[PDB]
RNA sequence: GGACUUAAUGUCACGGUACCCAAUUUUCUGCCCCGGA
C-alpha cells in the first residue's frame, strides 16, 4: 500500500531524472539501474498482488536499458532483443490484469506499441509487419490520439501512415501539432494527401537542417529509409533528395578527426550509391549543350573521391585505442564522446589543401574507378588534359573476382609455384577491361595515373593482356602510377640533398654485397636499426631505404607495424613522430601480402603504411606486391642506385617482363613492382 | 552386379541431432547446424523411444572426398588407370540445385586422356559418382543406381528395440572466448553418445560395374573421421529420487521450526564429504558428538527431526536404501539439500542473462564459386605422429553445469545463480580432459607464437586464409581418460567487508577440483609438406625437462593457479605417403593402437613408419626466444612463521572423528610411482587467501578499496586484477609447509575462557580450543610459494606489488585467524637467486627507509614519573595488626559515551596514527602460567589418583606467556579507567537467601549493557578493542622468557620446583547484595601482598589429611624474571594513544595482576615502555621515526585533557595542565586498589586473608574473632555497613572501619 | 526381405576453451569462599 507507492514514487523521480537530455551517458546507466532494483526488489515480494502502475514503470525502465546498448560488430547486439523482449512480456501481464481504468490502459497501450515499434525496427522475424499493424489499431481504438502533449502517439501515427492505414480524420490535428518536425510533416503530407508541394517545402528544411547533426544521430537513417521508400514507388522527388542529402553529408564529413575519421552507420554506402545512380540517369538525358554533360561527368568522379577519402573503424576498435601525448588525449576522446551522446539524444526528445581535380600536368591521364553494388555494374571515368574532355563506361565484375579468389588461395599455398594462375588473371583482367586497349578512351603514348577502388587495389593493372593472338603487356605502351585516393595529392617542390640514408634489421644477413657500398651517408644502422633513429634523420634526404619484415593487423589498421629490433614502429607511430622525410623517395622491402590482411569480401579499406609515408611529406614509395627472392631486390636497389630519374617500366620491360608465354616465373618475378605516389 | 556388407566403428564419443524433413529443418538452428552429425527420431507419440539412422549421403560424401585425396596423391592414376578431373558444377537453368552445396577447395590435376567420358565409356572416378545412369535428382526405383548406398542401422545387440535417448545420450554446453579480454560469450549446447556400449553400425553398397572395385576397397580403408570422432570402416529410478526429496523436505522443515535455515547449506556440504569415509561412519556411529553437554548443545547432528536425532534419522535412511550404493546415496542426498534450500532462500543483482548463438547456416543468391587447387608436380606428402602423457602440477578444474538442467529431450523472469559448481567426469567416474579444451588451448597457442591471428567469424561463405587457419585444418587431436577413480575435494571461498573487515553475509561458494600428480594420455597428428616451426615451438614450450617448468594452461580458474600440465615421454614418428600407401591403408593409420605404439619397441614397428630424428631443440627455434618464453615471469620466495598458525578447515572439523572445535587445512595428493594416493595429508596455505592478502594490501594502499562498484572502472586495482569484463594479469599458488618432518609433535593444544566482570569468575559453557601448528621464535615454520607475473606492466604497477610485499615482510598482515592475540606473525623473507634482478633491486632499493636512531639523546627508559599517596591506613600502622580484606569493589556512572561515527578499516587516514610498541615485563611476586592440556603432567597421579598437576606453559620447551592474557588484563583496565560497559556478563542468575524479585541481568543498568549493534554506538572499550560487528584495532603478541634467577625451588619432599596450592573455589555472589533490593556493586580487583609465605611453610600439612585431591600442584617461578612482547595499533587518534600509553603504564607505586593464584597473592608483575615507533602512508612514504618524550608527554596531557573533559564540570578548566589523576574520584579509588606497599624497602607488610569457619575451623586462633558468625550477621553489623566496608579500599575488616 | 529413415555431377562443424570477478573469518584473561540442614 503505502509502502509499495512510496517506492514507486521514489522509482519514478529516478526514472524522470534519467529521461532529462541534460544528464551524461555515464550516470544515466546507473540511475536506471538503481531504479530497476528498487522496482525487482518490489516485485520479488508482491509478485501477484501487484498494480499495474509497477509493471509499467517496469516496462519503460527496459525501454531505457534497450537505448544504452550500441553495436560493436557490424551486427546488432543480442542484449537489446533480449531487454526489449523482456519489456514487453512484462507489459503484456499488465495488459491482461483485469483492472478496468481508462489512463492505465492508455499507458499501457502506448508503451507498447513503442516496443513493439523498436522490436519491429531491430528485428523482423520475431514481429511481422501484420502483428504491429494490428496492435497499433488496436492501440489507437483506445485513444492514443493526445498530439498535443506527447510524442509516442505522433510516432504512432506515422508508423501507421507508413503502413498504408488511412488518417484523414487526425491529419489537421497532426499537422497543428508543434512538437512535429519538418520529417513527419513531410511523411504525412505524402502519404495521406499524396501532395508533393509541401512534402518538398519541409522536406529541404529537413536536409538543411541535417548538416549540423552528427551521423550518430536517428535522423540520418529515417531519411535515407524514406527516400530509399521514394525510390521504390518510381517516384520523382528522390533524384534531388538524394542529392541534396549528399551535399548536407559531405558538408558535415568535415570536422577533422584525426584529419580522416568516420562513425559507420549502417547505411552511407546505399545513399551514396543512390546519389551516384541519380546523377548518372540525369546525365545519360539528351541535351543540345555538352557544358551540363560535361558537369555531370565531372561530379560522377567528385562524389568517388569523396567517398574514397576516408575509412571507418568499429565501436570496438575505438575503445581500443593505443595511447599518445596529443592527438589520443584530445580528438578520439572528443570524437568519441560527442558520437555517443548524438546517439542517445534522439531518444529521448524530438526537436594541407585539396587540389583541384583539372590541376594535372600536361601530357597525364587520370582514371578513376568505382564499384557500384547496388546496381551491381562498375564503372571507370577518364579524364583528357590536353583536350579537356570527360568519359565513362561500364563493366561486369562478378567473374574477374572468382578469378582473384583461386589465384590467392592457390599462391597462399605454393607461393612461385602458382605462377600458372597469375596469367589467367591477367587475361580475365584484359578481357573484362576492352577499353584499356582503346585509343579513343586512352591515347597511346601518354602516362597514366590508377585510382582504384575496393578489391580492385591489388590487382596488378599494369600487366594486363590484350584479348588477341599475341596481344602486348600494358606497360610496353605507358607508365603507370597509384594513387588510393586524389585527395592524397599534394603540390611539392624538390629543395632536397643528396644524402643516401640506409636502415635495415633482419635475422640474417642475406644482403652482404649491399652495406659495403660507399655511396650510403653518414647516419645508416645498416645493422639492427630501431624505430628510435628513424625519428632522427632531419636532413630531409634524397633516397630512403628501409629493410625489414611486416606485421598486419585484421582489424585496425593503425596497429600495423613494421618488425624492426624495438617494440616496433606503427601507422600511427610513424604520423605522430617522423618530420624529417619531406619530398625524400623512399624504397620498401615489406611485400605489402604481409602489410595488409588477406580479403574475404568484395569490398576492403585497409590503408597500408605508404599512406603514412605520404602524408608526412614522402614524395614516392616504391615495392612489390607480393613475395619475391632477395636477388630481385637487390638489383632493383643497385639500378636505382646507379641514377634516380629512370623509369620503372622501363627496366621491367628489359628483364624479361614479356615472357608470359615462354617462362611465366620470369613473368611473375618481374610484374611485381609498382610505384605509389603522383609526382607534381 | 554383387553386394557388400561394411561395419563401421567408433573410438570417440560422436554427437547426436535430432530428425527433421528437408523442408521443416529450417524452422530449427541445432537442426541446420548439426547436418553432418547422426539422427534421432521418435517411436511414439510423447515417447522417450528412438533409433539411430546415419545415412547414405553422408558417407557417400567421405568416400568421394577420399577418392579425390587419394588420386590426387598419385598425380591422377590408380594401378595404371589414368582418371579425368570430374564435374562438380550444376547450372542452374536445365535443371535444380543439389540439397548441400560445396564452400571448401577443391584438388585437381592434368586429365591426361584420349576420350570425353560419356554414357559408353567412362573413367573409374566418373563410375564412382553418379555421373551417367539412370538415376537423378528423384528417387524413383532403387535400381536405376550404379552404385548405391543404404542407411547404417545401430547394431541393438541385446533386446528392448525400445532404446532411451537418456541411456545414449547427454548434454553440454560449449563456448567462444574472447583473445583480448578473455571473457567468453554466445555459448551453445549439443549431444555427446556412448562409444563403448553403442559405437557400431551396419550398412550395405551395390556396385554393378566391376571397374572401380579396387579404388572403391581402398577409399573406404582410407576413411579417418566421421560425426566427430575416429573410426574404422571392415568390409565383412522414481522411487529413489522422489523419496530422498520427500526426506530432504521433511529435514529442511524440522530445520524451520526451529529457526536454523541457514545451516541447510553446511548440513549438505557435510553429507556430501562422507564419500570419502565408506558406511562405517554412520554403521559403526563415528560422527563427533558434543563438547561437554550432550543435550541442548551446539552441535547439528543432534538436532531433533520428527521427535528423534538427525544420526539417527541418516542411519535408517541409509538402512533403507541400501541399494544404490555410498557414494550415489550420500551425492543424491546432499543435491536435494541444496535445490531446496536454494528454491526456499530465493546481493550481486543481474539485469540481463546471456546469450545463445548458433552459427547460421548462411544462405544466398549468386554467391557459390569453384575454387580449385593444383599441387606441385614432384613434391611429397608425409604423416606426423606425437605420443606422450599429461602430468598436472596444480589441481584442476573443468566445468559442467547442474545435471539438473542437462537432461537430453527437456530443458517476468528474474535472474537467480547457482553457487555450486560441479566438475566434469565420464559415466565410470573418470577424469576426462575433452577434444574441445585441449584445441582451444592449441589455438591460444598457436596465435601468440605466430604474432597474428583472427577473430573466429561462424558465417563463413568464404573460408580464411589467415596463418594460424592454415595450420589448423590440418591437425587432429584424440580425447583423453584417466585411470583414477575417486570422489574429488571441495574448496570454499568468502568475500570480506572492506569498511568493518568481516566476513559479509550470504557470500558462500564452493567448487570441486581435481588432485595433483595425475597423468592422461595424448595424441597429435599432422598431415602436410613440411613440419612447421611454430608448432616446434609451441611443443617445447608445453615440455618440462632438466631445469624447465611445464606451461601448458588448460580449463578455467587460472587466477587462482589451477590446471597447469606438463608433457613427458615424448616421441615422434613419420609415416612416408607416396611409395608406402599400401602399408597405411593396411594398417589403418594405426588409430585406436596408440597406446600400443607408446610402449611399442623400435624393432617391432610395422613396415613404412620410421622414427623421426630432425626435430629442433629449445634454443635453436626462432619463436619461443622472442614470442613465447617471455610471456609469464615467476617469482618465487619463503616465508617463516614464528608463532602458532591457524587456517581452519569447517567441514573436517564436523565429519572427523577427533571431536575437536578448530583444526587445520590439508589436502591429498597423488603418486604416479606405484599408482596410489599417497597416505599422508600435506599442511598448507591455500592461494586464494594469498591472493586476497595481495589484493587488499594494494587497495588500501590506493584507496580504491573504498569504492561502491567496479562496474565500467579503470582504476589501478581493476586494471592489475580484473573485473567481470576482463581476466587478471597475476597468477598465484599455495603455500607449502616443507620443514614439517623436524618436529617431534606438529600439533599443539591451547584452550581459552571469558572471565566475567562482576563475579571474577569464569563464565559457564564458554570454553574452546584450537590445533595450531606449533611454531616457536627459536623454530619457526616455512612455507613456500610463487606467483605469475604477464609481461606488458607499468613501471608502477610494479612498484606497487614490491610495496606489497614490503608491506606483508613487516608484520601489517598476519596468515590465518585469531591474528590479534598472537597466531600467524609473520618473522621474514627470502627471495631466491632466479627471480628476475631489477625484482630484487627494487625490493632493496625501495625497501622502507632505514630511521636514524638517536644518539642516546632521550633512548633510555621511557620512565613515567608520578607517585600516588597511597592509603593512610596501612601507613600509620608500623606493627602489622590489622587484617584487610582480598578484594573490593569499584562503583561508578551510570553515563556511558558512545560514538556513532566509528573508523572505518579501508584507508590510512593522514591525521590519524600507526605504529608499533615494545616494552618488558618484570615479576614481583611468584607466577603461575599452567599448561591445561595434560591433566598429568608431573607424573604423580598413579600413586594419588584425581590429583591433578600441571607445568608452566611452554611451546617446544621454550616459556611464554599468551597474549590473549595480556589482551584480557589490558581491556579490563581500560574499560575501568574510561567508564564503558561491561563486556562480558552472566545475564541470567537468580538468587536465594539462607525466591528473589529479578534475576541478576534485570538489577544491571541498562546503560551498562553491552554494546550489540552499530546502530546505537559504540563506548570506548569496544571501539577500541572491537566487537563481533567490529574488529579492534589493537593487537597484543606472546611473550617469552629472556632471564632470571631460577624457578621457586623449595627444599620439600616431590619435585622441588613444584608447590602444592589450597583450596580454589566458587565465587559467589550473595554477600554483596544481601537482601532483595541491592544493586551490584561493580568491578571486582584484588589487592597487592605477600601471603604467599604463609603457605609454602604451611605445606607439609597441607598435604598430610587435609585435601586429598581437591588442590592441584604446579611449577612456580620466582620472582625478578624479565618476559617481552609487542603491541600493534593503526588508525588512532592522539587522546586514545595517549591513555593506551598511561594504561600501559600507570607510573610508578603502581602495578597489574595476572595468573592464577590472585587472592593469595601470586603474580604481580610491572610492566615498562623500552620504545615507541610510528609511521605514515603520504605520498612520499614517510619511514619508521622514533618520536622523543616531548610527544609521548604531549599525547597524555591530550588524554587527560579528554578525561577531564569527559568529567563533565566546566569549573575545572581546559588547558596545559600537569596531570595529577588523583583529582579525578573514580581514578583515585582505581589507583588504590592497584598501589604496591612494599616496592622500596618500607616494608609496610600488610596481613590480607579470608574469615574462616565459625569455630572449629583447621586455621582458627582464638582472640581475633574472625569468624563468619560474628561479621555475617545482621546484629554486629547492618547490611548497609557490610556493603560499605566490602565497596571500600584499605581501613580494614579486623575490628571493624578503623 | 521391406518400413520407421537418405537422395546422388557439390556437407571447411577437428569453424567455437563454460570462460570472467570474491581473504572462512570478528568478539572472549582456564579464572575462583561462605554456607549447606
Ligand atoms: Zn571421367
Ligand atoms: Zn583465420
Ligand atoms: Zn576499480
Ligand atoms: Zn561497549
Amino acid at each position: 500500500p503505502t509502502r509499495e507507492d512510496i517506492d514507486r514514487k521514489e522509482a519514478e523521480r529516478l526514472l524522470d531524472e534519467a529521461f532529462n537530455p541534460r544528464t551524461k551517458p555515464v550516470d544515466r546507466k546507473k540511475i536506471i539501474n538503481s531504479a530497476l532494483k528498487i522496482l525487482i526488489g518490489l516485485y520479488k515480494e508482491k509478485k501477484d498482488d501487484l498494480t499495474s502502475a509497477s509493471f509499467i514503470s517496469i516496462a519503460r525502465a527496459y525501454y531505457l536499458v534497450s537505448i544504452t546498448i550500441l553495436p560493436k560488430g557490424t551486427t546488432i547486439p543480442e542484449k537489446k532483443k533480449e531487454a526489449l523482449r523482456k519489456g514487453i512480456e512484462f507489459i503484456d501481464r499488465a495488459i491482461n490484469k483485469f483492472n478496468g481504468s481508462i489512463l492505465d490502459s492508455q499507458r499501457a497501450f502506448r508503451i507498447k506499441s513503442v516496443l513493439s515499434i523498436e522490436f519491429n525496427r531491430i528485428d523482423r522475424e520475431k514481429c511481422d509487419n501484420i502483428k504491429l499493424k494490428n496492435l497499433l489499431n488496436e492501440a489507437v481504438d483506445k485513444g492514443c490520439t493526445d498530439f498535443d502533449t506527447y510524442e509516442w502517439d505522433i510516432q504512432i501515427a506515422i508508423r501507421l501512415c507508413e503502413l498504408g492505414v488511412d488518417m484523414e480524420g487526425h491529419f489537421d490535428n497532426l499537422i497543428k501539432s508543434n512538437k512535429a518536425n519538418d520529417l513527419q510533416k513531410a511523411k504525412a503530407y505524402y502519404f495521406i494527401k499524396k501532395d508533393d508541394h509541401k512534402a518538398k517545402e519541409h522536406m529541404d528544411k529537413c536536409t538543411a537542417s541535417l548538416k549540423y547533426t552528427p551521423c550518430s544521430h536517428r535522423l540520418w537513417d529515417e531519411t535515407v529509409g524514406f527516400i530509399e521508400r521514394l525510390k521504390g514507388d518510381s517516384s520523382t522527388l528522390w533524384r534531388d533528395f538524394a542529392i541534396k542529402t549528399y551535399r548536407s553529408c559531405r558538408v558535415q564529413e568535415k570536422e577533422t578527426g584525426t584529419l580522416r575519421l568516420r562513425w559507420y552507420w549502417s547505411r552511407h554506402r546505399v545513399l551514396y550509391d543512390m546519389a551516384f545512380l541519380a546523377v548518372k540517369e540525369q546525365a545519360d538525358d539528351e541535351e543540345p549543350d555538352v557544358n551540363v554533360k560535361q558537369a555531370k561527368i565531372k561530379k560522377l568522379a567528385e562524389i568517388s573521391d569523396s567517398l574514397k577519402s576516408r575509412f571507418s573503424l568499429r565501436l570496438s576498435d575505438m575503445e581500443k585505442m593505443p595511447k599518445s601525448d596529443d592527438e589520443s588525449n584530445h580528438e578520439f576522446k572528443k570524437f568519441l564522446d560527442k558520437c555517443v551522446t548524438a546517439y542517445q539524444d534522439g531518444y529521448v526528445i524530438n526537436r594541407a589543401k585539396l587540389l583541384e581535380l583539372t590541376q594535372v600536368p600536361e601530357g597525364w591521364v587520370v582514371v578513376h574507378f568505382y564499384l557500384n553494388k547496388l546496381e551491381g555494374m562498375g564503372n571507370a571515368i577518364v579524364f583528357d588534359k590536353c583536350a579537356n574532355s570527360w568519359q565513362y563506361k561500364e563493366f561486369q565484375y562478378k567473374e574477374l573476382f572468382e578469378v582473384f579468389l583461386t589465384w590467392q588461395a592457390n599462391y597462399n599455398l605454393y607461393k612461385e609455384n602458382a605462377a600458372e594462375h597469375l596469367v589467367t588473371l591477367c587475361k580475365k583482367i584484359g578481357e573484362t577491361m576492352p577499353f584499356l586497349f582503346c585509343d579513343n578512351f586512352i591515347p597511346n603514348g601518354k602516362d597514366v595515373l590508377f585510382v582504384p577502388h575496393d578489391f580492385l587495389h591489388r590487382l596488378p593493372l599494369h600487366g594486363s593482356i590484350e584479348n588477341k593472338t599475341n596481344g602486348k603487356l600494358f606497360l610496353e605502351n605507358h607508365s603507370c602510377c597509384y594513387l588510393p585516393a586524389w585527395s592524397f595529392a599534394s603540390e611539392k617542390e624538390a629543395s632536397t640533398s643528396d644524402e643516401y640514408v640506409l636502415l635495415k634489421n633482419f635475422d640474417q644477413g642475406h644482403f652482404e654485397t649491399l652495406q659495403n657500398n660507399q655511396i650510403w651517408g653518414t647516419q645508416s644502422v645498416k645493422d639492427g636499426a630501431s624505430s628510435d633513429d628513424l625519428e632522427n634523420i632531419r636532413n630531409n634526404p634524397r633516397l630512403l631505404t628501409i629493410l625489414c619484415h611486416g606485421e598486419a593487423n585484421m582489424s585496425n589498421p593503425f596497429r600495423s607495424m613494421l618488425k624492426l629490433a624495438n617494440g616496433g614502429i606503427t601507422y600511427l607511430e610513424i604520423l605522430n613522430s617522423v618530420k624529417g622525410l619531406k619530398g625524400s623517395q623512399v624504397i620498401l622491402g615489406a611485400c605489402e601480402t604481409d602489410l595488409v590482411p588477406p580479403l574475404s569480401d568484395v569490398m576492403d579499406e585497409h590503408y597500408s603504411v605508404a599512406t603514412a609515408l605520404l602524408l608526412i611529406g614522402a614524395a614516392g614509395v616504391v615495392g612489390t606486391m607480393w613475395k619475391v627472392r632477395s636477388n630481385k631486390t637487390k638489383s632493383l636497389i643497385e639500378w636505382k642506385l646507379e641514377n634516380i630519374e629512370y623509369k620503372l617500366n622501363e627496366w621491367q620491360k628489359e628483364t624479361g617482363g614479356a615472357a608470359y608465354k615462354d617462362h611465366p616465373p620470369t613473368f611473375y618475378r618481374s610484374i611485381a613492382f609498382r610505384s605509389i605516389g603522383f609526382p607534381l | 552386379d554383387m553386394n557388400i556388407t561394411v561395419e563401421l566403428t567408433f573410438f570417440e564419443p560422436y554427437r547426436l541431432v535430432e530428425w527433421f524433413d528437408w523442408d521443416a529443418r529450417k524452422k530449427s538452428h541445432s537442426a541446420m547446424r548439426g547436418q553432418a552429425f547422426a539422427q534421432w527420431t521418435w517411436k511414439g507419440k510423447g515417447r522417450t523411444a528412438g533409433k539411430s539412422f546415419i545415412t547414405g549421403t553422408l558417407v557417400r560424401s567421405a568416400v568421394i572426398k577420399a577418392v579425390e585425396e587419394l588420386l590426387s596423391l598419385n598425380n591422377g592414376k590408380w594401378e595404371g588407370v589414368p582418371c579425368c578431373n570430374g564435374s562438380f558444377q550444376t547450372d542452374e537453368s536445365k535443371g535444380k540445385k543439389p540439397s548441400f552445396l560445396r564452400k571448401r577447395h577443391t584438388l585437381q590435376w592434368q586429365a591426361n586422356n584420349k576420350n570425353i567420358c560419356d554414357k559408353e565409356e567412362a573413367c573409374p572416378f566418373c563410375i564412382l559418382l553418379g555421373r551417367f545412369d539412370n538415376a537423378g535428382k528423384v528417387h524413383e526405383r532403387n535400381k536405376d543406381y550404379d552404385i548405391h548406398f543404404s542407411n547404417f542401422d545401430l547394431d541393438h545387440k541385446q533386446e528392448k528395440n525400445d532404446l532411451r535417448l537418456v541411456d545414449i545420450a547427454s548434454g553440454r554446453i560449449l563456448n567462444r572466448v574472447d583473445f583480448d579480454t578473455g571473457k567468453a560469450k554466445d555459448y551453445f549446447r549439443t549431444w555427446e553418445a556412448d562409444y563403448e556400449t553403442y559405437g557400431t553400425y551396419t550398412g550395405r553398397i551395390t556396385l554393378r560395374n566391376e571397374h572401380a572395385k579396387k579404388l572403391l576397397l581402398a577409399s573406404l580403408g582410407f576413411v579417418d573421421k566421421l560425426c566427430g570422432a575416429l573410426c574404422r570402416i571392415e568390409v565383412i529410478s522414481e522411487d529413489h529420487n522422489d523419496e530422498l526429496r520427500k526426506q530432504a523436505e521433511v529435514i529442511v522443515e524440522a530445520f524451520k521450526q526451529n529457526d536454523k535455515l541457514e545451516k541447510i547449506r553446511i548440513l549438505a556440504d557435510a553429507i556430501r564429504t562422507l564419500r570419502l569415509h565408506g558406511e562405517g561412519v554412520i554403521e559403526k556411529d563415528e560422527l563427533p558428538d558434543g563438547k561437554e553437554e550432550r543435550d541442548k548443545g551446539h552441535h547439528l547432528w543432534d538436532i531433533k527431526v520428527q521427535g528423534t536425532a538427525l544420526r539417527t534419522k541418516l542411519k535408517e535412511l541409509w538402512q533403507s536404501n541400501k541399494d544404490i550404493g555410498w557414494r550415489k546415496f550420500t551425492e543424491m542426498l546432499g543435491s536435494n539439500l541444496y535445490l531446496i534450500y536454494k528454491k526456499e532462500t530465493g546481493t550481486r543483482f543481474r539485469i540481463l542473462g546471456d546469450t545463445e548463438y548458433y552459427s547460421k547456416a548462411h544462405d544466398s543468391e549468386g554467391s557459390d564459386l569453384f575454387i580449385p587447387v593444383t599441387p606441385p608436380e614432384g613434391i611429397e606428402t608425409k604423416e606426423w605422429i606425437i605420443v606422450g602423457r599429461l602430468k598436472a602440477a596444480t589441481p584442476f578444474y573443468f566445468g559442467v553445469q547442474q545435471p539438473s538442467d542437462s537432461i537430453p529431450g527437456k530443458e517476468s523472469l528474474v535472474i537467480n545463480e547457482h553457487t555450486s559448481f560441479n566438475i566434469l567426469l565420464d559415466k565410470e567416474n573418470r577424469y576426462r580432459i575433452p577434444r574441445s579444451a585441449l584445441r582451444g588451448a592449441l589455438r591460444r597457442d598457436l596465435r601468440t607464437a605466430f604474432g597474428s591471428g583472427c577473430n573466429v567469424s561462424l558465417g563463413g561463405q568464404i573460408l580464411c586464409n589467415c596463418k594460424v587457419c592454415i595450420e589448423m585444418r590440418r591437425i587432429t587431436l584424440k580425447d583423453s581418460v584417466s585411470d583414477f577413480s575417486e570422489p574429488p575435494e571441495i574448496r570454499y571461498r568468502i568475500a570480506k567487508n572492506p569498511g568493518t573487515a568481516t566476513v559479509e553475509d550470504g557470500s558462500l561458494f564452493d567448487i570441486e577440483v581435481g588432485p595433483e600428480g595425475l597423468t592422461f594420455p595424448f595424441v597429435l597428428r599432422y598431415r602436410g609438406h613440411k613440419f612447421p616451426e611454430q608448432l616446434s615451438s609451441v611443443i617445447r614450450y608445453w615440455e618440462e625437462n632438466d631445469g624447465k617448468n611445464g606451461m601448458a594452461w588448460l580449463g578455467g580458474l587460472d587466477s587462482t593457479g589451477k590446471g597447469r600440465f606438463a608433457l613427458k615421454d615424448i616421441k615422434i614418428f613419420e609415416w612416408d605417403l607416396n611409395q608406402k600407401i599400401n602399408e597405411y591403408i593396411k594398417e589403418r593409420g594405426m588409430r585406436g593402437k596408440e597406446k600400443e605404439l607408446l610402449e611399442m619397441g623400435e624393432s617391432s614397428l610395422p613396415d613404412g613408419l620410421i622414427p623421426y630424428k630432425f626435430f629442433e631443440e629449445r634454443e635453436c627455434l626462432f619463436p619461443y626466444k622472442e614470442n613465447l618464453k617471455p610471456q609469464w615471469s615467476e617469482v618465487q620466495y619463503t616465508i617463516e612463521v614464528g608463532s602458532p598458525l591457524l587456517t581452519a578447515d569447517t567441514i573436517s572439523a564436523l565429519t572427523e572423528p577427533g571431536n575437536r572445535d578448530a583444526i587445520a587445512y590439508k589436502k591429498r595428493v597423488y603418486n604416479d610411482g606405484n599408482n596410489a594416493i599417497e597416505p599422508e595429508p600435506r599442511f598448507a596455505v591455500k592461494s586464494e587467501t594469498h591472493r586476497g592478502i595481495f589484493r587488499t594490501a594494494v587497495g588500501r594502499r590506493t584507496g580504491d578499496l573504498g569504492k561502491e562498484d567496479h562496474e565500467d572502472c579503470t582504476c589501478d586495482m581493476c586494471i592489475i586484477f580484473g573485473n567481470e569484463h576482463e581476466s587478471s594479469k597475476i597468477r598465484f599458488e599455495d603455500l607449502e609447509l616443507i620443514n614439517g618432518n623436524e618436529f617431534e609433535k606438529l600439533e599443539k593444544h591451547i584452550d581459552h575462557v571469558a572471565i566475567d566482570r562482576f563475579t571474577g569468575g569464569a563464565l559457564d559453557k564458554a570454553k574452546f580450543d584450537t590445533y595450531p601448528l606449533a611454531g616457536s621464535p627459536k623454530k619457526p615454520l616455512k612455507l613456500k610459494g610463487r606467483f605469475w607475473i604477464k609481461k606488458g606492466f607499468s613501471g608502477d604497477h610494479k612498484l606497487l606489488i614490491t610495496t606489497a610485499l614490503s608491506d606483508i615482510r613487516d608484520g601489517l598482515y598476519p596468515l590465518g585467524s585469531k591474528g590479534g592475540v598472537g597466531y600467524g606473525w609473520v618473522a621474514g623473507i627470502s627471495i631466491d637467486d632466479n627471480v628476475p634482478d631489477d625484482f630484487k633491486e627494487m625490493i632493496n632499493k625501495t625497501e622502507m627507509p632505514l630511521p636514524e636512531e638517536v644518539e642516546e639523546s632521550n633512548n633510555g627508559p621511557i620512565n613515567n614519573d608520578y607517585v600516588h599517596p597511597g592509603h593512610q591506613s596501612p601507613k600509620q600502622d608500623h606493627k602489622n595488626k590489622n587484617i584487610y580484606y582480598p578484594h573490593y569493589f569499584l562503583d561508578s556512572g551510570s553515563k556511558v559515551y558512545r560514538e556513532k561515527d566509528i573508523i572505518t578499516h579501508e584507508e590510512f587516514t593522514e591525521e590519524l596514527l600507526s605504529g608499533k610498541i615494545n616494552c618488558k615485563l618484570e615479576t614481583l611476586t611468584p607466577l603461575i602460567i599452567p599448561d591445561t592440556s595434560d591433566e598429568n603432567g608431573l607424573k604423580l597421579q598413579g600413586n594419588k589418583p584425581g590429583h591433578k598437576n600441571y607445568k608452566f606453559f611452554n611451546i617446544n620447551g621454550e616459556l611464554m606467556i599468551p597474549g590473549s592474557e595480556l589482551r584480557g588484563m589490558l581491556r579490563t583496565h581500560f574499560e575501568a579507567l574510561t567508564k564503558s560497559c561491561f563486556a562480558i556478563f552472566g545475564e541470567d542468575s537468580t538468587l536465594s537467601w539462607r525466591c528473589a524479585s529479578k534475576t541478576l541481568g534485570g538489577k544491571l543498568d541498562k546503560a551498562l549493557h553491552p554494546c550489540t549493534g552499530l546502530s546505537d554506538g559504540l563506548c570506548p572499550g569496544c571501539h577500541l578493542f572491537g566487537t563481533t560487528d567490529y574488529k579492534g584495532r589493537v593487537k597484543f603478541g606472546f611473550a617469552k622468557y629472556e632471564n632470571g634467577p631460577e624457578w621457586l625451588i623449595t627444599r620439600g619432599n616431590n619435585p622441588e620446583r613444584s608447590l602444592t596450592l589450597g583450596v580454589l573455589e566458587s565465587p559467589r555472589p550473595a554477600f554483596s547484595i544481601p537482601d532483595d533490593e541491592s544493586e551490584i556493586p561493580g568491578r571486582k580487583f584484588y589487592l597487592h601482598h605477600n601471603g604467599w609465605r604463609i603457605i609454602r611453610q604451611k605445606q607439609l600439612e597441607i598435604r598430610e589429611t587435609v585435601q586429598p585431591e581437591r588442590n592441584v600442584t604446579t611449577e612456580v617461578m620466582d620472582k625478578g624474571n624479565v618476559f617481552s612482547f609487542d603491541v600493534r595499533f593503526e588508525n588512532l587518534r592522539e587522546w586514545e594513544l595517549g591513555l593506551l600509553l598511561q594504561s600501559l603504564d600507570p607510573g610508578k607505586n603502581i602495578a597489574h595482576k595476572l595468573g592464577k593464584g590472585k587472592p593469595y597473592g601470586f603474580g604481580s608483575v610491572k610492566i615498562k615502555i623500552d620504545s615507541l615507533h610510528t609511521f605514515k602512508i603520504n605520498s612520499n612514504n614517510d619511514k619508521i621515526k622514533r618520536v622523543p618524550q616531548s610527544d609521548i608527554r604531549e599525547y597524555i596531557n591530550k588524554g587527560y585533557q579528554k578525561l577531564i573533559e569527559w568529567s563533565g564540570n566546566n569549573s575545572i578548566q581546559k588547558g596545559n595542565v600537569l596531570p595529577q589523576w588523583h583529582v579525578i574520584p573514580h581514578i583515585d579509588k582505581l589507583y588504590k586498589l592497584l598501589w604496591v606497599p612494599f616496592l622500596n624497602d618500607s616494608k609496610l607488610e600488610p596481613d590480607v586473608r579470608y574469615p574462616v569457619l565459625n569455630e572449629e575451623s583447621k586455621g582458627y586462633i582464638e582472640g581475633s574473632d574472625y569468624t563468619y558468625k560474628k561479621l555475617g550477621d545482621k546484629d554486629n553489623l547492618p547490611y548497609k555497613t557490610r556493603v560499605k566496608g566490602l565497596t571500600t579500599p584499605w581501613s580494614p575488616w579486623n575490628p571493624f572501619q578503623v
